[PDB]
């Protein structure tokens, strides 16, 4: 996952 | 005894081309869907990327001319963001490191400007991070919100974590995007339907102890946003 | 695919003999109810009345001491209240006038202390006003919580504003417990259930414009008071 | 009403  | 719009007006913005903090890919596609959806659902749809903090402000102001006395009215914001004692900031891609309440517009805020408008309806999907901001000096004292009885949010993630989207993701939306894009259709009081999005959301094994959607509502009415809009034919 | 409780545990307190702030009426009826019920939905209840500071610290130790892995947890609390920040503190019957973060119990903390005995389900029924305290000049920066998706708030109120019982109430339930009391019974998930008290309390008259319950979840099982303890009968 |  990439974060926001 | 239908409960009814006098309009409804979305504004959705995502942010992906940061010029000082990680990129971000996924916004464009959730920006993409979640137009297409509420455009079926007969909404009156702006939808941008990639915007200053100028730009936001400007968005924003151009939201809000279109709210009026019992207008169902949704913001959708996917990109940077973070939360500092309760209140919830979306960072642009102008946005300098590190960068303070200043460079950000606060949720909160454009909140009171609706309410100030006497909308029906105030939905917000807040599809970012909501960790603190060390650098952020600053204190809210912000005024209390009148009790209107019908705010919705949709948070992507809970205060201090982190919302996600699939890394070198193509053409996969974020996490949160993904789960509400098979629900927003349906025709349920909009806190009954992101309950069942934070459901399924939990089914997800990428972000089981990361990310779980929350909801914070004080809508009392059966609103909806397929509720249909007053004086055309349902 | 029933969810089940390990066990099901409440502590309920209610506040009115204030030292030094008004004095209230309603928070002993709404104890006695709200105890009745869920005893019916098989929890096991302590429950008590006009607390000071030591004897609240007392009380939600007991009630830790009582949650483990899989038990459904489960605090009420009827009295004064403030909010700062985001952090909802519980007024003890011996707080100072003026009095500060420290004379008082903060919520978040609690909940800290539960997600720490891993329950199954965390559920906060605030029945409190919810406005600042000029006086508390400290600040939070507490840690964040971990994501563990089974968390539900019902406010009696929203954030800066204020929760109601009747003047003079002599029998009558607080605004909160007289709409909650008809539902609590309901087999349904807890997020859904307080929805339609916030459906019912939105018709009342007296309170229009002033208090209107307010959910936050980031529940995303389909967890219900109603819900059976496992290894008994069903 | 008496407030909480």
């Amino acid at each position: 996952v990439r974060p926001r | 005894d239908q409960p009814l719009a006098k309009d409804k007006v979305a504004l959705l913005i995502g942010n992906m081309n940061y010029r000082e903090h990680p990129k971000l890919k996924a916004p464009l596609v959730d920006v993409y869907e979640l137009t297409n959806l509420l455009r079926q659902l007969d909404f009156k749809v702006v939808s941008l990327l990639d915007l200053t903090e100028y730009e936001m402000r400007n968005a924003v102001d151009e939201f809000l001319l279109l709210l009026d006395k019992g207008v169902y009215g949704l913001l959708y914001y996917a990109g940077h963001g973070y939360e500092n004692f309760g209140n919830s900031f979306m960072v642009p891609v102008d946005a300098p490191n590190p960068y303070r309440s200043e460079n950000c517009l606060c949720v909160q805020n454009i909140l009171k400007l609706m309410q100030e408008k006497e909308t029906g309806l105030n939905v917000f999907l807040l599809d970012m991070c909501r960790k603190r901001n060390d650098y952020d000096d600053t204190i809210p004292i912000l005024d209390a919100l009148k009790v209107t009885a019908n705010i919705v949010f949709g948070y992507a993630t809970c205060q201090g974590a982190e919302a996600f989207e699939i890394q070198h993701s193509g053409l996969a939306n974020g996490i949160f995007m993904k789960f509400l894009k098979d629900r927003l259709l349906e025709d349920k009081k909009i806190t009954v339907l992101l309950d069942e999005v934070a459901e399924d959301m939990g089914k997800c094994h990428l972000t089981k102890g990361k990310q779980a959607l929350e909801i914070r509502s004080s809508l009392s009415e059966k609103r909806a946003l397929t509720d249909p809009i007053q004086g055309t034919e349902y």
